[PDB]
């Protein structure tokens, strides 16, 4: 019974880091113990009517605001022992084969794979959080509870209720253009690109209206693509609207076994494509890491060995992530029920 | 193709060498060898004359310096090329072979030291740094002065897992070119905290600031691999195989012969070996013939041939290790058997083929940025001054207002009178120049015209008979 | 003003540590030298020693 392995493929989750790319770019490390952001309020009252006689009534100077954060830090790390050496790997063939040495050459190969897929979900997850509501809390076994709270006004997040819900009202006769523009109408500056969630976007798109705005010869420029356009990537970037980019970003994390869904379950994010974004890495905290004289990076990688019984060569990464919003005001959050 | 298979008959099913690049077999193990590589150098007869052979024949006593300028490239003239020729090789030869040795910045070698230090570490490390600095607080002529810096300390970006861009200790820019290195300190106390600097390869101005020089193998290899990685195991081997084989000639040696007897010990050996009583040493001088009785006994030890053999497998492997390094075995060796005239010649052919080779391109190679170098510094001091009406300025031109040739030491002829009657014979017909007969001699022609024509005066003033080479 | 990074605070600490043994371990020796030359003998004694 010889044999042969002809084909050995690998699996692979949806995942592309869409909402880090578009709104978080320039990363800032920095070694501080902790970073500031500040507000200038910037509203001037209106210069009232005054008497010629009275003279009176100094306005207050206006004054801004600030905010302290820290960074988290999280490690994964990995192992390999004599004892998963010796029998087999399931990507090799019976012929052929290797000595014992370089197996272990690959699976530390995987291991470091496996660290860096898991640091870019927590990047990833980080950016979300941050994008569809104004603060996230870094919660862990070991990690004392520590919050980031950007200061963003109640009235953004904006959700649907007992009125105005689209899956209630009909699908005909009836425009979310307004709708649209009414939630708009916060933001703080222009909104150049919306990103949908794969349900949400399928609701909207049977609108009776929406269709409408596409096949008129002169009431409108937008152009979308309404059938099938892309089916195993996680991202979609379909035409314009008018003027707004339509996005629909469909990215999976696994947390325990299952896999789950980035956005979560429907949501419309209103934004603006060139949105400050901060990305800020802390310092990391290692011996050795200060030995070697490097700090405020990202992703310190190292290995060694436990002189133990069954001795053992672990693999350790190390990154320190925090993404910061400098203006929260500039999104558009909607449940769209 | 039996090569790529199982083998003959299976012997070969378990030999199945990775598919890697040269720098994912190299890099990982860098230290180590090159610390047995030092380690074999310091404490092997070997490698220190194959290293020694390697300095004398590839660079010898002297290396001169021969300045060239394309001139017709430059539109220059050609006695205005010559003129300027001779300036900046007196300016060099002043610079180069001084007794203070401010050369460099340690003040302990010159510039022929140098160029063998650097063959050297060439040899047994597979690359050479030199660092051209200032002194601006000077207040010589020559401000630019070179360091040499030993390959340890280019260290990586301090040993942790690395990346694409910045591999060992050497960034690197899209392409393979090399953009900085990173220089570490020597401590030899051991317990200062260590710094890392940043030395970026070139200046603004484009001037060359920290030079590397190695011979690469394959598409991309950040730093080269020694001459040695071929033959250490074998070379450890046979030195643990000598000193393994003296010890044992020297305890078989030792135990001359053996007493067998029942009495006490010190009658024993008192009654037979001749030892007195008044452990207990025995007198050599005389004949002995002791009286045994019938228990006692006598027995001569005989031991095997201290050397059975033994030599003929030094030569196998001293021919393994010359063939591997790049010597003749008789040069490493020192054996020099009987053999003929052909023979001998054919062995020093086939060696001075590679040393001419390693001479052509690392020798030549630092010389020639070395010197371009120092001639930057020369040329902006007012020092020396350009031809004027020049199509290019020296920057524009690097090469072509330098380039410049090196002779060095020529070969010792077998035999003294055949090599002299080739050079005749090549004289007299028109194959060869007078220049590439002097240059095999390691002479410059120029220097010997000049010395024959006051060797002339001298002979026609003194009252003596004219030279041969005198024209009437 | 003109703060600096841990990577060299680390080391200013090393050093001021190493400073600090190196003055110990003198004054150990002068210790030992003044009673060998006050008196003609010294005891050498310690916790776990």
């Amino acid at each position: 019974t010889t044999a042969q392995l002809l084909a050995a493929n690998e699996q692979k989750f949806k995942f592309d880091p869409l909402f880090l790319r578009l709104f978080f770019r320039e990363s800032y490390p920095f070694t501080t113990e902790k970073v500031y952001l500040s507000q200038i309020p910037g509203l001037v009252n209106m210069a009232l009517y005054v008497s010629p006689i009275v003279s009176g009534e100094v306005i207050r100077s206006r004054g801004g605001s600030t905010s302290e954060f820290t960074p988290g830090y999280v490690k994964p790390k990995h192992e390999v022992n004599p004892q998963m050496t010796l029998r087999r790997l399931p990507d090799e063939d019976p012929q052929n084969l290797a000595d014992p040495a370089y197996r272990r050459r690959r699976i530390i190969m995987q291991n470091m794979r496996d660290e860096e897929l898991a640091i870019a979900q927590v990047e990833e997850m980080q950016a979300v959080s941050a994008v569809l509501k104004g603060k996230y809390t870094m919660t862990g076994e070991a990690f004392d509870p520590v919050e980031v709270d950007m200061g963003r006004s109640e009235e953004n997040n904006i959700t649907q209720s007992g009125g105005t819900e689209w899956s209630k009202r009909d699908k005909s006769t009836y425009d979310p253009t307004d709708d649209i523009e009414a939630y708009a109408l916060n933001a703080s500056g222009v909104v150049n690109i919306i990103v949908f969630d794969p349900k949400g976007w399928a609701l909207f798109r049977s609108f009776k209206a929406v269709k409408e705005k596409l096949d008129t010869r002169r009431g409108s420029n937008s152009e979308l693509e309404t059938a099938v356009k892309d089916l195993g990537k996680a991202v979609s970037y379909k035409g314009m609207y008018g003027d707004v980019a339509i996005v629909v970003y469909s990215g999976q994390y696994v947390e325990n076994g299952v896999k789950k869904n980035f956005l979560p379950d429907n949501t419309m994010v209103l934004g603006n494509t060139q949105a400050r974004g901060l990305r800020t890495y802390g310092c990391i905290q290692d011996a050795d890491a200060q030995r070697e004289g490097i700090n405020a990076s990202a992703r310190y990688p190292k290995n060694w060995v436990t002189t133990g019984d069954p001795a053992r060569e672990f693999t350790m990464i190390q990154s320190a992530p925090l993404m910061l919003l400098a203006d929260p005001d500039e999104f558009v959050s909607v449940q769209l029920a | 193709y039996h090569g790529g298979g199982s083998g003959f008959g299976g012997q070969l099913r378990s030999w199945n060498p990775p598919s890697e690049s040269v720098d994912a077999a190299l890099l990982p193990n860098f230290t180590r060898g090159n610390a047995r590589a030092d380690d074999l150098v310091r404490n092997n007869g070997y490698a220190a004359n194959a290293i020694q052979l390697h300095q004398d024949h590839i660079v010898g006593s002297f290396f001169r310096l021969s300045h060239r300028p394309s001139w017709r490239y430059l539109g220059i003239g050609e006695e205005e090329a010559r003129a300027f020729s001779r300036e900046v090789e007196a300016a060099w030869k002043e610079f180069a072979e001084d007794d203070c040795c401010c050369i460099d910045v340690e003040r302990k070698r010159t510039f022929t030291m140098m160029i063998r230090e650097g063959v050297a570490m060439h040899a047994f490390n597979g690359e050479l740094f030199v660092q051209a600095t200032w002194d601006t607080s000077s207040s010589r002529l020559f401000r630019t002065q070179f360091r040499m810096v030993s390959p340890k300390r280019i260290s990586n970006p301090n040993n942790t897992g690395d990346s694409r861009n910045c591999r060992a200790g050497v960034q690197i820019n899209d392409s393979g070119a090399a953009l900085g290195y990173y220089v570490s300190e020597d401590g030899y106390p051991g317990w200062m905290p260590q710094k890392w600097t940043w030395i970026p390869r070139e200046l603004p101005g484009g001037r060359a600031s920290f030079i590397h020089v190695f011979e690469p193998v394959e598409d991309g290899q950040t730093r080269g691999a020694n001459v040695f990685y071929s033959v250490m195991e074998q070379m450890k081997m046979l030195d643990t195989l000598q000193n393994t084989q003296l010890q044992s000639a020297i305890v078989k040696a030792m135990y001359a012969a053996t007493i067998e007897s029942e009495l006490d010990t010190q009658s024993a050996m008192d009654f037979i070996l001749g030892a007195n009583s008044q452990a207990a040493p025995v007198r050599l001088g005389g004949a002995k013939v002791p009286h045994l009785m019938p228990g006692d006994s006598l027995n001569l030890q005989t031991a095997q041939d201290t050397d059975n053999g033994y030599s003929v497998f030094e030569q196998s492997l001293l021919r393994y290790i010359a063939a591997g390094l790049g010597v003749s075995y008789e040069q490493l060796s020192r054996n020099y058997a009987q053999m003929s005239y052909s023979t001998a010649r054919a062995s020093a052919n086939e060696s001075w083929a590679y040393f001419m080779g390693r001479r052509k391109f690392v020798a030549s190679r630092q010389a020639s940025q070395m010197f371009l170098c120092w001639l930057e510094e020369a040329i902006v001091r007012r020092v020396v001054t350009l031809p004027s009406k020049a199509r290019f300025s020296f920057q524009e031109a690097r090469s072509a207002w330098g380039n410049c040739d090196w002779i060095g030491s020529g070969r010792m002829a077998i035999d003294g009178l055949k090599e002299v009657q080739e050079a005749v014979m090549l004289i007299e017909a028109g194959l060869s120049t007078y220049e590439k007969e002097c240059a095999k001699r390691g002479d410059d022609y120029q220097e010997i015209f000049a010395q024959q024509v006051r060797e002339t005066m001298e002979r026609r003033a003194a009252g003596l008979k004219p030279p041969a080479w005198a024209a009437a």
